[PDB]
């Protein structure tokens, strides 16, 4: 069993108040079943779409979930991802600085 | 120069449940989709059947929903023989070398691990498999009609199948997208020290150069992320430099790209 490596990251720079999207991409994970979340203050976002999972060359899987957001000065997104080979949830908050 | 990799993956949780999905990509950007809930291999560009004719494709996909379904059936059988879950993923396809050339491959891994491939003109266990194996590589390698119809895809159907993706799909592959940046920074670990980051965003082919400058002199501190996708197609990367509060006036990001015809981006902190 492998962990799912998380990483968060807009399409374009960010601007408060300017739609964007917001990408989480879930790597270095096995077995391929995975649960993934995006998360604005803490609540689960509707609508998010997930590419088609695919697996890299050492054979772990990835897969890249995007949802529209628009940033602002006091809201806060995550992407929380639930696998077998972690008892607990992994959360990842996007930092636009980071 | 250009990797064609057809990507199946199945999940075997009991006899009863059972899934087999797959997805091709050429070179960085995906061909097909072939979920196990659809009849029939989806095409996701304009042109992913490449120079084949209707008949041609038909004939080919007909091939693969027959293999989907024995694959299925031998695996559940062989399980029965010997247990779950099971995951077992399949990488194949050709690698298109200048001049005509092409290489062709098909591994097989099992819970993960490379176990075995098809090489000539056979299955072969690869050194380090389980001992079990041997005997249903045996028994597959008996059959001589999947041998010859593999033989076939591998040294004439895959080479002739990419160069008619490349033809078709020209506009595509050679598509050129222009990076967007900008710069961010947050504090280090240690104590007056902060981490500059430089984004880019937007580009399309992969290759990029992404730097932390002073003037004309690299910062050899400059270190570069992996690249990571967007959902159109498109990269992005990041180059973070570890700096001295008090030290970051006179930086700047560089960046170096196909799309911006000699004209780096230069952002300055
Ligand atoms: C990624 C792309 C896939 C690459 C793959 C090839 C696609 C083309 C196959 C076309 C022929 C095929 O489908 N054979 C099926 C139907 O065969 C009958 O009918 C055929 C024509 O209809 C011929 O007349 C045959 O002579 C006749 O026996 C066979 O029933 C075949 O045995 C099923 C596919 C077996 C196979 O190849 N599996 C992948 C390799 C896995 C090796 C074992 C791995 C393993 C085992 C246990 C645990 C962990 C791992
Ligand atoms: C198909 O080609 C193989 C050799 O090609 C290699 O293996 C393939 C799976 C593919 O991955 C290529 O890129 C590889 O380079 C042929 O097998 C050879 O046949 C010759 C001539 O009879 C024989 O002398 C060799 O022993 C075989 N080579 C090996 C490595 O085993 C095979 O016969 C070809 N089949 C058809 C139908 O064209
Ligand atoms: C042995 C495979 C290499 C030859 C492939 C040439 C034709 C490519 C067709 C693209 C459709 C992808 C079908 C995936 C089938 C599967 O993996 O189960
Ligand atoms: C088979 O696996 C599926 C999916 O995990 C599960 O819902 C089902 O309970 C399993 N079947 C049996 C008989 O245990
Ligand atoms: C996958 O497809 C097969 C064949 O169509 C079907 O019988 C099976 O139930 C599907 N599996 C799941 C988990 O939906």
């Amino acid at each position: 069993q492998k962990t799912p490596q998380i990483q968060v990251y807009s399409r374009h720079p960010p601007e408060n108040g300017k739609p964007n999207i917001l990408n989480c991409y879930v790597t270095q994970f096995h077995p391929p079943h995975i649960e993934i979340q995006m998360l604005k203050n803490g609540k689960k976002i509707p609508k998010v779409e997930m590419s088609d999972m695919s697996f890299s060359k050492d054979w772990s899987f990835y897969i890249l979930a995007h949802t529209e957001f628009t940033p602002t000065e006091t809201d806060t997104y995550a992407c929380r991802v639930k696998h077998a080979s972690m008892a607990e949830p992994k959360t990842v908050y996007w930092d636009r600085d980071m | 120069n250009y990797t064609f990799r057809c990507l199946q993956m199945s999940s075997f949780a009991n006899r009863s449940w059972s899934r087999t999905d797959s997805v091709v990509w050429l070179g960085d950007l995906q061909t097909h989709r072939w979920s196990n809930d659809s009849a029939t291999i989806s095409f996701t560009k304009p042109w992913s059947q490449g120079k084949l004719s209707n008949q041609q494709w038909e004939k080919l996909q007909h091939m693969f929903q027959v293999y989907r379904v024995s694959f299925t059936r031998d695996i559940q059988e062989l399980v029965k023989m010997m247990d779950y879950p099971i995951e077992i993923q399949l990488s194949a396809g050709c690698e298109m070398y200048p001049g005509n050339a092409s290489e062709s491959f098909l591994h097989v891994a099992f819970q993960g691990k490379y176990v075995v491939r098809f090489w000539g003109t056979s299955w072969q266990t690869v050194p380090g498999a389980p001992s079990w194996l041997d005997l249903p590589i045996k028994v597959l390698n008996a059959d001589q009609g999947t041998s010859a119809t593999v033989q076939m895809l591998l040294n004439d159907t895959c080479p002739l199948f990419v160069r008619g993706l490349l033809e078709a799909g020209k506009s595509d592959l050679e598509k050129q997208e222009k990076p967007v940046a900008w710069l961010s920074s947050v504090p280090s670990s240690a104590h007056g020290h902060r981490q500059l980051v430089c984004h880019v965003s937007g580009f399309y082919p992969k290759p990029v150069w992404v730097m932390w400058m002073r003037g004309d002199q690299e910062q050899q501190g400059t270190h570069r992320g992996d690249f990571l996708p967007n959902a159109d197609e498109t990269w992005y990367l990041q180059a973070t430099l570890d700096v001295e509060a008090g030290e970051e006036a006179g930086l700047a990001c560089r960046v170096k790209h196909s799309s911006l015809g000699g004209q780096d981006i230069i952002l300055y902190w």
